[PDB]
């Protein structure tokens, strides 16, 4: 069964460093888009980062560049957000998630309210 | 027992003089798919277009004699992988966007546009792109606490394109905001677009009357880029 | 709390998979590694039906596998006679938007669904001649991706909104509701008996449910991706289901867990449409790279490939006596082959 | 060259009868004569081969597909007529060599043959213009697409260029038939009979033309809208074969040089016009590269 | 919530107390149907071109 643990997430002090660490068990992680998505309290769920099967292709949100950095394992299918100078607006609940099909472009839905192939969260309170 | 090979004979016969019939009607229709977030006025849109439970809607209008079928999705989960590859035999896609998201659903519109642009079965539509709320983004830049930098760092850098045509009366800060979010749309369209489909942006309003000729002329050029690739004339 | 009950799921599917570890004695195919291969199979598109005029998503045999319905994305239902090629009917539908077609056993009725979250019921054998909507079933907040006739009366649907229903036909109600899939449901089989059905779902998870209790009998899992297609094996023990994981894969209802993966490097296009022949040997599969692929079900070798359509293969149905298969695909063409 | 041999000796004849009555260079002939027939097998073998590639992949049939069948049919018709002259040519002086034959060539001469054969001639190269013509309408009319329409305008399309031909053809022959019959309606005693058959195929040249500049300006609105010198310049090159305009540069020695350049290159229109529409198409390469895939995985 | 994962734990519990046979068995039972139907089976063994309907 495709399975996301998502861990790292804890209490920071404002301006604080932080990593998310997200490991994938049951698929072929290296042929996956993979994303980082929030809950924010009191709101929405919204797209943070995403990075490609290489890492050849990133992409964040407005709100963090120059701040948060996605990297990629694919020798031990690991997925890592480094979190760098906390904002208290960047408390949330975040959700490791992947593309629904493997080794494609587009990613529909990976936001959406129920998706599948995303983990259960790691709460970040700055 | 050949009489009835005879009779499923002109069976087929009325059968496909019909089929030609609906042949004739079909191909001479525009199949358009609207698509848009709750907060984006797409179905003022809707009823603009009409007045001048069930899973889909649909709208008729004619511009210039020629027939236009506009559907609205609605009654559906917000997964949409799955049932977007019936549209991907139509005319056009119009795209409604909120262009006063921000304070911001507007990187969420972004990343929408971004996976109809780069999914595999819409490769070869082109995507018509209404900014909606024209109006309302007005009145918010010119208060002084909209504060677009924040959501897109890149905005502070960032200056009017000359080729730009202001409205007469609009505030040059106006003009730049306004114009600096078709170009967060249009540096995802320019990308990977490779010639086989376009993006025709619009700033639109609310009620704007001419917003069936803008679908009206944008598909004559998506039809005449078509017939010349046809003839390798472009 | 909620996280005891995470655990406590956790746990459950912890000892479930070691059950099943434990049954796993041996593979299927370490056991079938002495049967005879089939060689390969060679087929020939022998009738070419046009007349849509746009994407089929849907055909379905009649049980006299000589009739046939196809949906088409132009408001279009046509029933085709295979022998001939002569068309029968021609239905038009309210909705254009169609994804799936039925046909009764019996053969008076069919039935199709789509976009509308609407299932028409037509009936074929009306006094005057014509084909008019006998019934139309409403209640699905999704759309119709599925839908089966267990006879006339009664019929098990398929919607978007991650659940099957089934209704009684005549009072246009719906009976029972199966509920547990968290995707969307894209496609369901009906077991031969009628009394179980499996249904595949965007979890990339199947289930195998009771008709007439209405509950989850069991659930399978080991796809990566949404399962687009699924069907059972012909003595009603087992099913395949196909996946944009780009594998097709083989379960067994006593066995409890995954028999046999039937993928290739090569191939990384996912699983459009799925069906087994006759004797359930041949196991033929419709892709995105616009061909079928007829795999040895028993040893996952690719026995042979359909190729003719110039489009992704939508559709796949295999007659009831195993004379023929007929392919549909977004080029707007069926294609029968022998 | 021997025509005018023949003239001089019916005007001999013409001259003789009125006493007894009323009074009481070669190697460039041979030169241009090779490169047109060169141009016509070339555009024969290739317009045979691109009318049995289009008939037979059945994926590209369509109604330009059609228009494009019926115009390499013209062509090939266009090419046979021009074989059947400068064979027949060829087979009088080869049978009738001496002095005495002559006779006989005057009998062909006043033969309905020679004149059903100038005749079929004629209407060879009406129709090859005015498929041209429907060739230019129909592209003309896909690029404005007002009132679309499936099959009823097809047939008017076969009607022209088959049929609207004979409406202009026949009536010149027939007409000559009452008034002149002399000289295999080869020559021209009245200007008028000549007009009856000329100004129809000016009026395909320069529609043609007209919808040539029509469909030039929107492939420019169009680069406009989205190097591109080059484009324009493939494209108008690859649009003058398909619509015949190289005919309005000549429609409305060097008179020799200009029928040289005239009969060359109209020659070699059929041959172009089969690579740039049947070989170098893309969809038909498309059609090649997974037929020659099947083939292999058979 | 609670309730969802309270009925999802139901599910696996009702799920996971039955009855599995060995998947030898079962992959006995499948080649066992297949052998004994392969005779009948027309697109696995064509059938001559004298019954076949779309010869």
């Amino acid at each position: 069964q495709v399975q996301l643990q998502e861990s790292g997430g804890g209490l920071v002090q404002p301006g604080g460093s932080l990593r998310l660490s997200c490991a994938a068990s049951g698929f072929t992680f290296s042929n996956y888009k993979m994303n980082w998505v929030r809950q924010a309290p009191g709101k929405g769920l919204e797209w943070v980062s995403d990075i490609s099967q290489s890492g050849a292709s990133i992409s964040y949100t407005g709100s963090v560049k120059g701040r948060f950095t996605i990297s990629r394992d694919n020798a031990k299918n690991t997925l890592y957000l480094q979190m760098n100078s906390l904002k208290p607006e960047d408390t949330a609940v975040y959700y490791c998630a992947r593309c629904p099909a493997p080794f494609t472009r587009d990613c529909f839905d990976v936001t959406s309210t129920t998706y599948a192939y995303r983990g259960q969260g790691t709460q970040v309170t700055v | 027992q050949r009489n009835e090979e005879k009779a499923q004979r002109e069976a087929n016969k009325k059968i496909e003089k019909q089929l030609q019939k609906d042949k004739q009607v079909y191909r001479a229709t525009h199949r358009l798919l609207l698509l848009g977030a709750g907060e984006s006025g797409k179905n003022t849109i809707v009823k603009q277009m009409r007045i001048l439970t069930s899973g889909i809607f649909e709208t008729k209008f004619q511009v210039d004699k020629v027939n236009f079928h506009m559907f609205d999705v609605g009654a559906q989960r917000d997964e949409r992988r799955k049932w977007i590859q019936c549209f991907n035999d139509v005319t056009a896609i119009i795209f409604v966007v909120a262009s006063s998201s921000y304070n911001n659903r507007l990187q969420a519109a972004l990343k929408l546009f971004d996976s109809i642009w780069n999914n595999k079965w819409l490769r070869d539509t082109s995507v018509i792109l209404f900014l909606n709320k024209q109006d309302l983004l007005a009145e918010k830049v010119l208060a002084g606490k909209s504060k677009i930098e924040d959501y897109f760092p890149e905005f502070a850098r960032y200056t009017t394109p000359e080729d730009a045509t202001p409205e007469p009366g609009e505030d040059p800060r106006v003009t730049r905001a306004k114009y600096f979010i078709r170009d967060e749309f249009l540096r995802i369209s320019t990308a990977s677009g490779d010639g086989r489909h376009y993006c025709y942006p619009h700033f639109t309003c609310a009620v704007d009357t001419e917003n069936i000729r803008r679908v009206f002329n944008d598909c004559r050029d998506i039809i005449q880029r078509m017939h010349l690739r046809q003839y390798e004339l472009l | 709390e909620l996280d005891q009950l995470r655990q406590e799921a956790e746990q459950l599917k912890n000892q479930i998979r070691d059950a099943r570890k434990a049954c796993a004695d041996a593979t299927l195919s370490q056991i079938t590694n002495n049967i005879d291969p089939v060689g390969r199979i060679q087929m020939r598109t022998r009738r070419t039906l046009r007349g849509h005029l746009a994407k089929i998503y849907a055909m379905h045999w009649g049980t006299d596998s000589r009739l046939l319905v196809s949906a088409s994305q132009d408001g279009k239902l046509i029933i085709w006679d295979s022998y001939t090629t002569n068309k029968v009917h021609a239905i038009p539908l309210r909705s254009s938007w169609v994804m799936t077609c039925a046909y009764a056993p019996s053969g008076n009725y069919v039935a199709c669904g789509g976009l509308d979250n609407i299932c028409s019921i037509y009936n074929l054998k009306t006094r005057e001649g014509n084909v008019r909507v006998s019934r139309e079933l409403a209640g699905h907040t999704g759309y119709l991706s599925c839908c089966r006739f267990l006879d006339d009366n009664q019929i098990v649907t398929s919607s978007g909104d991650t659940t099957c229903a089934l209704w009684d036909i005549e009072t246009g109600q719906q009976t029972t509701t199966f509920t547990g899939h968290t995707g969307d449901v894209m496609s369901l089989s009906l077991a031969p008996d009628t009394r179980l059905f499996v249904s595949g779902a965007c979890d990339a998870s199947a289930k195998l449910w009771d008709v007439r209790e209405g509950m989850c009998r069991q659930t399978f899992t080991g796809h990566e991706s949404d399962i687009n297609a699924i069907c059972f094996f012909p003595n009603g023990n087992a099913f395949a289901t196909g996946s944009d994981d780009a594998t097709c894969r083989l379960f067994d209802l006593r066995a409890d867990q995954e028999l046999m993966t039937y993928s290739h490097d090569n191939i990384i296009c996912g699983i459009t449409s799925v069906s087994f022949s006759k004797s359930g040997r041949l196991l033929l599969a419709g892709y995105d790279d616009f061909n079928c692929n007829v795999w040895d079900a028993l040893k996952a070798d690719r026995a042979g490939v359909l190729a003719g359509h110039d489009n992704r293969v939508s559709c796949l149905g295999v007659t009831d006596d195993g004379m023929a298969v007929a392919t549909g695909s977004w080029d707007s063409f069926l294609k029968i082959w022998n | 060259s021997l025509w005018e041999t023949v003239q001089k000796w019916r005007e001999y004849r013409r001259q003789c009868q009125r006493s007894l009555t009323e009074d009481p260079p070669e190697e460039q002939l041979l030169f241009l004569y090779i490169i047109y027939t060169v141009g016509y097998a070339l555009s024969f073998s290739a317009l045979v081969i691109a009318s049995a590639i289009l008939l037979g992949f059945r994926h590209l049939h369509c109604t330009r597909n059609y228009i494009h069948l019926n115009l390499f049919a013209s062509f090939i018709l266009r090419a046979l007529s021009v074989f059947i002259k400068d064979a027949a040519l060829k087979w009088m002086y080869s049978t009738a060599a001496q002095q005495h034959q002559w006779d006989g060539l005057l009998s062909y001469q006043d033969s309905l043959s020679c004149r059903l054969v100038f005749l079929l001639m004629q209407y060879c190269v009406a129709a090859n213009y005015y498929w041209l013509l429907v060739e230019g309408v129909y592209l003309y009319t896909l690029l404005a697409f007002s009132v679309f329409s499936e099959q009823w305008i097809f047939r008017l399309y076969v009607s022209i260029g088959w049929g609207v031909p004979l409406l202009f053809v026949v009536p010149w022959g027939i007409v000559k038939y009452l008034y002149e019959d002399e000289g295999c309606w080869t020559r021209n005693s009245n200007m008028n009979y000549w007009l009856i058959i000329r100004l129809p195929i000016l009026f395909a040249i320069g529609v043609n033309f007209l919808i040539f500049v029509r469909v030039i300006c929107i492939v420019v609105s169009k680069l406009k809208a989205n190097d591109i010198k080059c484009r324009l310049a493939k494209s108008t090159l690859t649009l003058i074969p398909l619509l015949g305009t190289h005919e309005v540069i000549f429609a409305f020695t060097l008179r020799f040089i200009k029928l040289f350049t005239e009969l060359s290159f109209t020659s070699f229109q059929g041959l172009m016009v089969a690579i740039l529409y049947c070989f170098v198409n893309n969809e038909v390469q498309l059609e090649f590269r997974k037929s020659w895939e099947r083939w292999r995985l058979e | 919530s609670i309730a969802q994962a309270r009925k999802l734990v139901e599910q696996l519990k009702m799920e996971a107390n039955i009855d599995r046979i060995k998947v030898s068995k079962a992959a006995a039972d499948l080649m066992a149907y297949c052998e004994a139907h392969a005779k009948e089976d027309p697109l696995l063994t064509p059938v001559p071109a004298s019954e076949n309907p779309f010869r």
